[PDB]
RNA sequence: UUCGGGUCUUGUAAUUGGAAUGAGUACAAUGUAAAUACCUUAACGAGGAACAACUGGAGGGCAAGUCUGGUGCCAGCAGCCG
């Protein structure tokens, strides 16, 4: 079904109100919940341009933007596919308390 | 089907080799003998012809009308 | 007065022989090329004019018209473009005819008067 | 990158739009004078005859 | 014979005049128990007549843009379809 579709990138760093987070489990209705690297478990919504275009699963470091009025929830934006996640761990912008390897 | 990284340079700079705006090179070239005869300075070009002044660098006087032809010791 | 200097400048422009500026004038007059040489009185430090006088004697005749600004203004320097003089500033300050172009009326008369009397 | 800033800034396009100044626009004759203008515009100075009115057309 | 007189009219112009007048002031008088206000009226009171008309809307429903620039399934709009 690729004929119906629209048919080596680089990482993007967090910028003043967004954070890298690790998904802990995938929730229904299209939602998800992720630990932000602050000691907090936030509730992320899979944003548009993202829903059924690029997938994500458990144990995947992924960028999420916060909403300034209600910190308890947030919306996920940009995914990182398992190789620039190591780079993210390397550059040290986020604490390395969470290593994810298989 | 590709996004290009910026061409970052590990090279300081290379600028256009600007020509030197020489102010009145002809007084340097000539020498007037008190309202009469006038002499030229430092050589005349035999390979190019009369009137073309030559180049002073050292142990060699140099052309530049037909540049590669004449650079000889004197 | 000087209605033929414009004319001879234009005729030499027809044959592209104006030693414009000064360096071309010097190199041409050291050769047997320059016919008429004009150096102006309005030259600062008068060293260039002094050297021109010393050389041209040696291609001997000259005309000593002053005020080079208007000279190069109508000596064929720049472009008229619209009706007249479409340029900020322009001048020559020394001119030399290497090639005559045309003739008729005033070529060698006032040169005979000025240079050979 | 993925997004220039924080999404849902609550007034993003208003905050970032290029705010163009208003114009001078000489006074329109308002009232029955507006009916002057408009009636002369449509029904006595007939402007487009082929097909429909196409009034207020896109200049192109 | 192409014309072109615009010959007859209509419009369009930051061109250009002189008319007319109220909203506002205000002599007064009337009006009223006293008064305000109105109805009259001296004298004032229009040039950009800045003495300035807003409120919604221009995909359909439904009259009106496939104009410009901005955002880029975000912000938002949308009674419904979107
Ligand atoms: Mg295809
Ligand atoms: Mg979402
Ligand atoms: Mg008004
Ligand atoms: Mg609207
Ligand atoms: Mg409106
Ligand atoms: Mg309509
Ligand atoms: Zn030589």
């Amino acid at each position: 079904k690729g004929r119906r579709g629209k048919n080596k990138r680089e990482l993007i760093y967090k910028e003043e109100g967004q954070e890298y987070a690790q998904i802990t489990k995938m929730l229904g209705n299209g939602r998800v919940e992720a630990s932000c690297f602050d000691g907090n478990k936030r509730m992320a919504h899979i944003r548009g341009k993202l829903r059924k275009k690029v997938w994500m699963g458990q144990g995947d470091i992924i960028l999420v933007s916060l909403r300034d009025f209600q910190d308890d929830q947030c919306d996920v934006v940009h995914k990182y596919n398992l190789d620039e996640a190591r780079t993210l761990k390397n550059q040290g912008e986020l604490p390395e308390n969470a290593k994810i390897n298989e | 089907g590709k996004k290009r990284k910026k061409k970052v340079y590990t090279t300081p700079k290379k600028i256009r080799h600007k020509h030197k705006k020489v102010k009145l090179a002809v007084l340097n070239y000539y020498k007037v003998d008190d309202e009469g005869k006038v002499a030229k300075l430092r050589k005349e070009c035999p390979n190019c012809g009369p009137g073309i002044f030559l180049a002073n660098h050292g142990d060699r006087f140099y052309c530049g009308k037909c540049h590669s032809t004449f650079a000889t010791q004197k | 007065i000087e209605d033929a200097l414009k004319v001879v400048l234009r005729t030499s422009l027809v044959h592209d022989g104006l030693a414009r500026g000064l360096r071309e004038s010097a190199k041409a007059l050291t050769r047997g090329e320059g016919q008429l040489a004009v150096l102006v009185e309005s030259v600062t430090e008068e060293a260039i004019s002094k050297l021109v006088q010393g050389l041209a004697t040696e291609n001997v005749p000259l005309i000593k018209v002053a005020d080079a600004k208007q000279l190069g203004e109508w000596a064929g320097l720049g472009k008229i473009d619209r009706d007249g003089n479409a340029r900020k500033v322009v001048g020559a300050s020394v001119v030399v005819v290497k090639n005559w172009g045309a003739d008729t009326q005033e070529r060698e008369i006032l040169l005979e008067h000025f240079s050979q009397q | 990158g993925k997004v220039h800033g924080s999404l849902a800034r609550a007034g993003k396009v208003k905050s970032q739009t290029p705010k163009v100044e208003k114009q001078e626009k000489p006074k329109q004759p308002k009232g029955r004078a507006y009916k002057r203008l408009l009636y002369t515009r449509r029904f006595v100075n007939v402007t487009l005859t082929n097909g429909k009115r196409k009034m207020n057309p896109s200049p192109s």
